[PDB]
């Protein structure tokens, strides 16, 4: 693919979950046969249960977004279109992350199988090692500071501020977020900052 | 063979896009070279230099848009090879009787057959096994891995 | 094999870009999980 | 509730909801959230490194409860009731010395970012701890004997039972007290508890 | 052989220099430890 | 050695903040043999008080500019690395010369004779060297071990 082509098929590959909105196009062009799919999304399923816990709160922090109305059942492209912006932290392109966390109007009563599609999503799960692993030539888990580095180096571009705010909104574990954790993200180790 | 058909551009955009890192879509002169082997036009050396390659370091950078336009020439003449030759040949030695091979041995007649081996290549050869006891292969995940080549994207 | 940056660097490195360009959301979720070993929480 | 959860939320805590308000919409102080917890809340507050890695308190970096579970307020007349008990000693002129931080019981909003990124007095806790560390004799060790001549014909005046009861709490040994338990008592495990 | 064990034990007397002192002023500027034990909420 | 260096200054302001225990100054009496053998100058007890200066707890304490009169007058005379009387002091039980001596007078004249130290040292001297069955232990290799040393150099 020459220099013009892979400007269009980030906005034409778009393999979901590619089919965002982007900060200037979305993800760098998988190569043609469609394999990379599956890194593009991963998805499980297993349900946890609502109001067990007492930071449950966090659906409250959600809610306004997602739930204009006072008992929600609103429109159905408003958690794929506003959440995107500053809930969950800032900049677009949660499209597909939210068709695939939501499955129609999330609410109070609908908050069992939003909390559960958590677990199912995109790339939540199916924990694998050489996804992000082989770059670094195959040499360590490959974490958070490599990902920056990248990101003003090589790659497709995209914008900087998500990256930024990304690493200063780290746990800190030590060796930073590793591939496990990139996937299996829902279950232990989030963000920090404004929002939801 | 083939002439020019969708397939062909295809199989010349993925190996392409393998090659890259940059993410700009530019590729190094010397690249053309393993390029247009793995679209199986079976080029030599010659084929290559003759196409402002190299096997030295870059000098230059390469689109698709100029990398094309030598393409559709080098499809003239080629044989897209099988692969059940490639095992039927490397069935002939045995170690075991089972089709393994090993790595000094494997690299020795390669060498002196053909065009003949470079110093670099039959250390690559050898490298799976380097420096040990040598060190056998097995005919079947040896031809796999090489075709299939080793990433050219996964869903793992 | 031995280009040394374009063999298994690039899958790697689409995948870590697919992160890269939604890093900010994609590091959370609709619930916010983490309340054990945070910087200020 | 709903687009108005925000709106609610201002009246159900309002202790650093009418000292700080959204910046995308009128809410409780992060940008638009109605619930946050016990979070630090929108930006850092600390980041850790600088007294503490494990401790956090709704004063010390974060906020109190933006809830509906009213007000979580967390007193500097409870800072006094930690002399009192478990913690550094009952001294009169401690509760006067959280006057000093700030008068009174007082609200927070950026008091708890001051404190949060206060480096000033001793560091860290493995920076404070280590120093002798980098070599072992003992643990680690300060010659004992040779520090004591040195803390009372110059230096901090202590007498000859006030360099084995305010200098040290580790016997000799390495030919030295042990490094580690006299940094103790200075910084963390000896110098906790000062509240809340 | 052992001047070794001491020559680290140069830099690291110049840290319990400063730490003494704070030993004190800390008990003037209370409300700058807390850490785990009963008494946190 | 056998004048002073101008790194052996440099060597010993930074080993003036470890003898007082502050990080200030001011050599400690058993510390003042310490910075003396980490500065390669090795005298004995008496040719410590020649100098002026002291390698033993109870003996004078000096500053540092105090220090380099003692310094100079131990590079004027022996031990800094000179040979004299070290491998050439043993020996005179044999008057055969094989660059052997008695193993039993090899332990026990160092314990009779000498300034006197440590039974562990002593069998230092007899480990260094070669053992044979005949009762020929050599004398001139535990010398050129501490030649060797664990810095030729300036100690750090």
């Amino acid at each position: 693919m020459g220099d013009e082509e892979k400007k269009e098929k980030k906005k034409k590959s778009k393999k979901k979950s590619e089919e965002e909105g982007g900060d200037a196009a979305p993800a760098p062009p998988p190569p043609k046969p469609p394999s990379q799919k599956r890194r593009a999304q991963r998805s499980g399923s297993n349900v946890f249960a609502m109001f067990t816990q007492h930071q449950v709160q966090e659906f409250k922090e959600a809610f306004q977004l997602i739930d204009q109305d006072k008992d929600g059942f609103i429109s159905k492209n408003d958690i794929r279109a506003t959440f995107d912006s500053l809930g969950r932290l800032c900049t677009e392109q949660e499209l597909d992350s939210m068709v695939a966390e939501a499955p129609g109007p999330i609410n109070f009563t609908m908050f069992l199988t939003i909390f559960g599609d958590r677990i199912a999503g995109t790339d939540e799960e199916d924990v694998i090692v050489n996804a992000f692993n082989l770059f670094d030539e195959g040499e360590g888990k490959c974490k958070e500071e490599t990902l920056k580095r990248s990101l003003t180096t090589w790659g497709e571009k995209f914008s900087q501020d998500e990256v930024e705010e990304a690493l200063s909104e780290a746990p800190i574990d030590g060796n930073g977020l590793i591939d496990i954790k990139k996937f299996a993200q829902i279950l232990t180790k989030g963000a920090e900052e404004e929002g939801a | 063979m083939a002439d020019l058909k969708a397939a062909e551009v295809e199989k010349a955009r993925e190996h392409f896009e393998i090659y890259d890192w940059e993410g700009e879509g530019k590729i190094d002169a010397r690249d053309l070279g393993d390029l247009l082997r793995s679209l199986d036009c079976k080029p030599t050396l010659a084929m290559v230099k003759k196409n402002g390659g190299s096997d030295k370091r870059g000098e230059k950078k390469l689109t698709l848009e100029e990398f094309l336009p030598i393409f559709s020439q080098i499809k003239k003449e080629k044989e897209v090879g099988t692969l059940e030759d490639f095992m039927e040949g490397l069935k002939v030695y045995d170690k075991a009787e089972n089709g393994t091979m090993l790595a000094a041995e494997l690299a020795h007649v390669l060498l002196s057959l053909g065009e003949r081996l470079t110093d670099i290549e039959c250390e690559e050869i050898m490298r799976v096994c380097d420096e040990d006891d040598d060190g056998f292969l097995k005919y079947e995940p040896f031809v796999k891995t090489i075709i299939a080549g080793p990433f050219p994207d996964e869903g793992k | 094999k031995e280009f040394k940056k374009l063999q298994e660097q690039r899958v790697a490195l689409l995948v870590i870009q697919r992160n890269l360009r939604k890093f900010l959301t994609l590091r959370n979720w609709l619930w916010y999980k983490l309340y054990i070993k945070v910087k200020p929480l």
